RNA sequence: GCAGUCAAGCGUUCAUAGCGACAUUGCUUUUUGAUUCUUCGAUGUCGGCUCUUCCUAUCAUACCGAAGCAGAAUUCGGUAAGCGUUGGAUUGUUCACCCACUAAUAGGGAACGUGAGCUGGGUUUAGACCGUCGUGAGACAGGUUAGUUUUACCCUACUGAU
RNA sequence: CUCUUAAGGUAGCCAAAUGCCUCGUCAUCUAAUUAGUGACGCGCAUGAAUGGAUUAACGAGAUUCCCACUGUCCCUAUCUA
């Protein structure tokens, strides 16, 4: 229901550490706010979140000078990456705000399945744009601070090129580098505040998730399975046997054990033999060594994979 | 059942005694000096554990 | 179509059970072999905690290597299938440290059960030794 | 009435011990108490026999027997049958069978007037069982449990089985046997309740540590 | 040793030392195990501990039901391979090493037991008689 | 490194069951150091393997005593060194850390035992590569790789043999 | 804006044959790994023909893991010249 904090009264006045002791207050009462919630939500289905206060405190010092905000968010699927209370965040001070939020990275997505989503805003009264009421397929980078945000590594130290390019801050692999509020300024009318990393919690597709597709390292997961099990559910086998080129199974567990669409159990025990990765100690698969190598092809852009807006489809994506 | 007529005796021979505090050797209540070379025939006795 | 054997009234499943939820929940323990009030030391100027024996692994307060940390001490923990190890909420200012765990214990053949627990880490201040216009 | 005994220190009657409405199996271990659970129980009603078929003290899980015959495995030998064949009845039909399995009280669920039998049991002793224990057969499985019975005790006017065995088959086995049962465990859930007791009409048998939630069912659904 | 053991056994030719890997008869999924150790089995400057039939073993699995491995567990050796001496005299042998997984209690994990099984480990384990069909 | 003496206190009360500060007395040469007597017309220099023997400041085993010893389990102490004191991953390792069994997995010495007994992973010649330093030749107790391990037929000792 | 007389480590890469602290941290392999692999990088002291990065094939090159194999070992025995 709530997912920002209130960042009220500045008036410029004194007391450097004061306005900071109000801030940590504001913060006091966020995370007592974050706390209640395991106690509601049953017990055991926490949050993705920033457990340090500088991180926040960054986020802090770039949006209020900022003045006009943007919201990078991939396509893949804006569910759970649409930020619920920026609305109702930035609209009180009476000053330059209204973010109309976008999505982007809308370049892994057929053309039908575009208006597919654009359909999802026509309805409930939402701003967006398609940028990687009817006179619009796609335009490019044509269509006072400023200030981008993303979820973790939605793009935002990849779209600083869509002022100058040239690579002024470097994009990794891994999500967990951006901080320390990097500022860009050019053309001498606008500038920018370039965030810091963030993440934010949320409550419902808690531990049950296909969230880990651009938010966690891939590397330093000791699951291994769970997201595992949710690649192996959807993507039909009979493209991943024609492009990996092998030979897994034919699922002789046809009783209730088991079951069609093999888990990633039975799917990972054929693949690390047929690429010779094997233990330390005895030879067979090694499937935790095994998922990290095609959970960071799904991620990177060699598997697609996109997500019915509102309700329950079967099949909405067709490759 | 050792109706304490007989419990005292059996603490005459078990329990009524003290010890070294310097090599841990029963020697009767009244003496100092106990009998053992190795400690020095020393002074240094105490009361053996009988409440708590 | 069974009964307890311990509490008796109760008819349970036939998936693989044994006797009642509330037996298992009081007499069976399966987190059992733990201190429930763990001891850590920590320096207020150098800010390097440590295992008793260890470099200082410097991680800040409420970080993720508290958890590696606090899972590498000599508990029962390290032994059975841990999962769900969160950080729950305490006082800035009462210097103790409160995270729950999970086990998954086996029961008495070949039946898993989910178990809610807690472990409450309490920091003793030091000079940390090696650091002693 | 469930009397509880452990042979030297374990709880599994049903492995060192068998018992029946015409005779009573034991083993070479002594703890005379164990003995006691029967010569205590049992006036002159019938006999208690020691023997080490094979060398082995397990005499339930070799052997299989009912009121007029035992089944005993081939391994066994004429020095420990004699005994077995004297100081029993000449009622008793005893004869070694030939046959490929050895365990036959964990693949025979047998009692007076009905069996079940392990499935790739052979097909002539599939016949030689009806000719000296005068029973019919009916060989499907328990819950899939293959060894009928190490998980499934009977008498004449009871049975009993494990707790996994599904409702469908338990109500199956009713109207295969016309005798009840329930899922109920044994020494403190246990799920081998063929050889954690041995069972007859009057009497019942388990370990010391079995408890009174199980005697409870036990005496329930055994003695009627 | 006489963790579960009922009875008390004769020597039996030691077969299969640590480092050994051998079949899993129980309907537990697993497929070999890699002894670890022995109960029992005193010790002498290099010379590394072996596990006789009805021998308890402690034990790792390799293959089978990722529940399973990456852990130690009991172990019950029921099929050696190294001709042994019973007692009247004759020897045999198995065509398997072949085992069973256990708790320390002597019970068993399994229902059944997926072969022939030697009366020196059946006569002496007894939870391990009532799930096996076959003894030798 | 080991031990002892006072004993302010801890020890639910209870200095000393156990521990025990402020001070203080010593032992040891399995640490490191100081020194520089011997050896520079050479005493073959890390570790492991193998093997024997010795010491006790005993980890276990035997008989005993004492406890804040009900039992069970533990700790303190005594006579005692007769008997035993492991398998393994990683490391060249000494050292260390973990898995595991076990009654127990105690410490140590014998030219820091043992290279005409082995090995030669390391270090300590020469070839070569990186980093840092230096103008440079070249340096590094920094990292990496490759790199000849000789002789006993004598005397004694020992094992056996006439 | 400046300071040192010039500039102020861009692209790229890594505890790498270059990283003292260091058995770095996280994950993985293992029952157990100062090893190995991947990732992180204020990097004692990486870095662009004093060439950087990636690279199919090749290698009596250095290294780790696995299947098979076996007296390498458990633990020794025997045979021939
Ligand atoms: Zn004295
Ligand atoms: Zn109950
Ligand atoms: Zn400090």
């Amino acid at each position: 229901d709530l997912i920002v904090p209130r960042r009220p009264e500045w008036n410029e006045g004194m007391s450097k550490f004061q306005l900071d002791r109000q801030e940590k207050e504001a913060f006091l009462e966020w995370r007592r706010k974050l706390a209640h919630l395991q106690e509601s939500n049953e017990d055991l289905l926490l949050t993705p979140f920033e457990r340090n206060i500088e991180v926040w405190k960054q986020l802090w010092r770039v949006v209020e000078r900022s003045d006009l905000v943007v919201q990078i968010v991939d396509a893949r699927n804006p569910l759970l990456f649409r930020s619920v209370d920026l609305e109702r965040y930035v609209k009180e001070s009476d000053d330059r705000k209204a973010n109309l939020l976008l999505v982007n990275k809308a370049d892994l997505l057929t053309k039908k399945q575009r208006i597919a989503w654009a359909k999802y805003f026509i309805s409930k009264n939402i701003s967006f744009t398609f940028y990687s009421v009817m006179e619009k397929v796609k335009i490019l980078s044509i269509d006072i601070n400023i200030g981008l945000v993303g979820y973790p590594n939605v793009g935002k130290s990849s779209t600083i090129n869509s002022l100058v390019g040239a690579k002024k801050v470097s994009v990794s692999s891994t999500p967990g580098k951006t901080k320390h509020f990097q500022t860009i300024k050019l053309s001498d009318s606008v500038m920018l505040c370039d965030c810091p990393g963030l993440v934010f919690p949320n409550f419902a597709y808690n531990k049950g998730e296909l969230v880990c597709n651009g938010v966690l390292p891939i590397d330093q997961l000791r699951d291994y399975i769970g997201p595992a099990g949710l690649v192996a559910e959807r993507i039909p086998k009979y493209y991943i046997e024609a492009i990996y080129g092998i030979h897994i199974q034919t699922k002789s567990r046809d009783e209730g054990g088991n079951g069609d669409i093999p888990t990633a159990q039975e799917l990972l025990v054929a693949y690390a033999r047929a690429r010779g990765y094997m233990t330390q100690g005895y030879g067979s698969a090694d499937e935790p060594r095994a998922s990290r190598y095609i959970l960071k092809d799904y991620v990177n852009g060699k598997l697609l994979y996109v997500n019915p807006p509102p309700h329950l489809e079967d099949d909405t994506p067709y490759t | 059942i050792i109706e304490p007529s007989l419990k005292a005796l059996a603490s005459k021979y078990n329990c009524d005694k003290s010890v070294c505090r310097k090599c841990y050797a029963r020697l009767p209540p009244r003496a100092t000096n106990c009998r053992k070379r190795k400690c020095g025939h020393t002074n240094q006795l105490r009361p053996k554990k009988k409440l708590k | 179509t069974l009964l307890c054997c311990n509490c008796g009234t109760p008819i349970d499943g036939s998936t693989g059970l044994v006797m009642c939820y509330d037996c298992i929940k009081l007499t069976v323990d399966i987190t059992q072999g733990i201190p429930r009030e763990a001891n850590i030391s920590f320096c207020r100027n150098c800010e390097r905690f440590l295992q008793p024996p260890g470099q200082w692994i410097r991680a800040e307060l409420e970080s993720r290597e508290l958890l590696a940390i606090c899972l590498r001490r000599l508990k029962g923990l390290t032994k059975v299938r841990l999962v769900d190890a969160s950080f729950i909420w305490t006082e800035p200012h009462s210097r103790r440290i409160r995270i729950k765990l999970t086990v998954q214990g086996e029961a008495m053949t070949n039946t898993i059960i989910q178990q809610t627990f807690e472990v409450e880490y309490i920091v003793i201040a030091m000079q940390c030794p090696d650091c002693a216009r | 009435m469930a009397t509880r005994t452990q042979f030297e220190n374990s709880n599994e009657i049903g492995v060192f011990s068998k018992l029946t409405n015409t005779y009573c199996l034991v083993a070479v271990g002594g703890s005379e108490n164990f003995y006691s659970a029967f010569e205590a129980e049992l006036g002159d009603a019938i006999p208690i026999v020691h023997t080490t078929i094979a060398g082995t003290r397990i005499i339930g899980r070799m052997t299989a027997g009912n009121r007029r015959g035992l089944l005993v495995p081939t391994q066994t030998t004429d020095q420990e049958l004699q005994h077995l064949r004297n100081s029993l009845p000449d009622s008793v039909k005893i004869q070694r069978v030939e046959e490929r399995l050895s365990a036959l009280g964990n693949v025979i669920c047998c009692n007076d007037y009905v069996a079940l039998v392990h499935p790739d049991i052979d097909r002539e002793t599939e016949e030689l069982i009806s000719d000296v224990l005068g029973v019919e057969v009916f060989r499907q499985t328990i819950s899939g449990n293959i060894l009928v019975g190490s998980y499934c005790s009977l008498s004449n006017q009871g049975g009993l089985v494990h707790p996994q065995t599904s409702v469908q088959d338990q109500e199956e086995l009713s109207s295969l046997l016309q005798v009840p049962l329930v899922a109920g465990t044994v020494n403190r859930g246990s799920s081998v309740v063929g050889a954690g007791m041995v069972v007859n009409d009057y009497l019942a048998v388990t370990g010391l540590d079995t408890t009174a939630p199980e005697l409870s069912v036990i005496e329930s659904i055994f003695r009627l | 040793s006489g963790n579960g053991a009922q009875g008390t056994k004769f020597r039996i030719s030691l077969g299969l030392p640590v480092g050994a890997i051998m079949n899993c008869a129980d309907n537990s999924g697993a497929r070999n195990l890699y002894i670890i150790a022995v109960k029992g089995s005193g010790s002498r400057l290099n010379r590394l501990p072996a596990a006789s039939l009805g021998d308890m073993v402690m034990a790792t699995v390799k293959k089978g039901k990722p529940e399973l491995r990456k852990k130690v567990m009991p172990a019950i050796v029921v099929r050696q391979a190294k001709s042994w001496r019973r007692r009247d005299g004759v020897f045999l042998y198995f065509e398997d090493n072949a085992g069973v997984i256990a708790n320390p209690k002597g019970e068993m994990k399994g229902s059944a037991i997926t072969g022939p099984v030697g009366k020196e480990c059946a006569d002496l384990w007894p939870r391990v008689a009532s799930n096996s069909g076959v003894v030798v």
